[PDB]
């Protein structure tokens, strides 16, 4: 019940802003998280936030480029990438943590995941 | 009927309120809603971090040190904290952590309010599980010029 949006061709160098928007009552009780998956290649953490969106936890390659955020009137959470480099170039997809309520560090490091969006291809040049 | 209320932060941290990074007068206000007129149920740490009686109700400690305030009642085991309500419809049950834990198990009622906030501590309100626990009662808000989070107020029943 998760459904991606934005994406596509950037420039190196540039920004691109993702959202993610869901169905469904419960969403502001889940902390949601963004990753991203290269074909034949591991699945990444990229972002996490909290069910009410004050916190947020980054890996360290996207660490100060990128910034997730949350709108739960809107149910849609957002990820803004700047400073983008061929090396970002990938499938992202949303995911809703299957216990409510947790932390972003019980998100990455504790996976349960309640939900999946459909992915976006983010396509950076050189 | 025994009933827990507690204010949960993620990963169900909790602690004394004057300690707590937040500001939450709405919750505070929730509490007293929900616990006035009834008997309250608290550990030595909870009694002492409170500093007076919660007034319009009873208020029992439950610890294994002799009292020091005449004007609660100091009891010594869980069953004793019970015996102590004497005839009422609801106990409620305010804490701390060991007293939830010993609470848990004979509650059917759960008045939760989760904050939208990560603070460290080592205190945690106990597993409760959906598979046990049916939430009956969900309210959400945001953060405002009086309160610092997001904060949802919850009830649930045991299935
Ligand atoms: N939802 C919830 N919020 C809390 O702050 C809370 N606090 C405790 C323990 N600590 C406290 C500390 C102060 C007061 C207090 O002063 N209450 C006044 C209103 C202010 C009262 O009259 O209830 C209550 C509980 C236990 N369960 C809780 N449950």
């Amino acid at each position: 019940q998760l459904q991606e949006s934005g994406g596509g061709l950037v420039q190196a160098g540039g920004s691109l802003r993702l959202s993610c928007t869901a169905s469904g009552r419960t969403f502001s009780s889940y902390a949601m998280g963004w990753f991203r998956q290269t074909p034949g290649k591991e699945r990444e953490f990229v972002a996490a936030i909290t069910w009410g969106g004050s916190t947020t936890l980054y890996a360290d390659s996207v660490k100060g480029r990128f910034t997730m955020s949350r709108d739960n009137a809107k149910n849609t959470v957002y990820l803004q990438m700047n400073s983008l480099k061929p090396e970002d170039t990938a499938v992202y997809y949303c995911a809703a943590d299957g216990s409510q309520y947790r932390s972003t560090y019980s998100f990455r490091d504790k996976p349960d995941y309640g939900s999946w969006g459909q992915g976006t291809q983010v396509t950076v040049s050189s | 009927m025994i009933s827990l209320i507690a204010a949960l932060a993620v990963d169900r941290v909790i602690g004394m309120e004057n300690a707590m990074p937040w500001n939450l007068p709405a919750d505070l206000a929730w509490f007293k809603r929900n616990t006035l007129n009834k008997p309250v149920i608290m550990g030595r740490h909870t009694w002492e971090s409170i500093g007076r009686p919660l007034p319009g109700r009873k208020n029992i400690i439950l610890s294994s040190q002799p009292g020091t305030d005449d004007r609660v009642t100091w009891v010594k085991s869980v069953d004793e904290a019970i015996a102590a309500c004497g005839d009422v419809p609801e106990i409620m049950v305010i804490g701390g952590g060991r007293v939830y834990e010993q609470f848990l198990p004979k509650a059917q009622k759960l008045y939760l309010t989760h904050i939208d906030a990560e603070v460290e501590g080592d205190t945690h309100f106990p597993d409760y599980e959906p598979d046990d626990w049916e939430s009956v009662f969900s309210e959400f808000h945001d953060a405002d010029a009086q309160n610092s989070h997001s904060y949802c107020f919850e009830i649930l029943e045991r299935r």
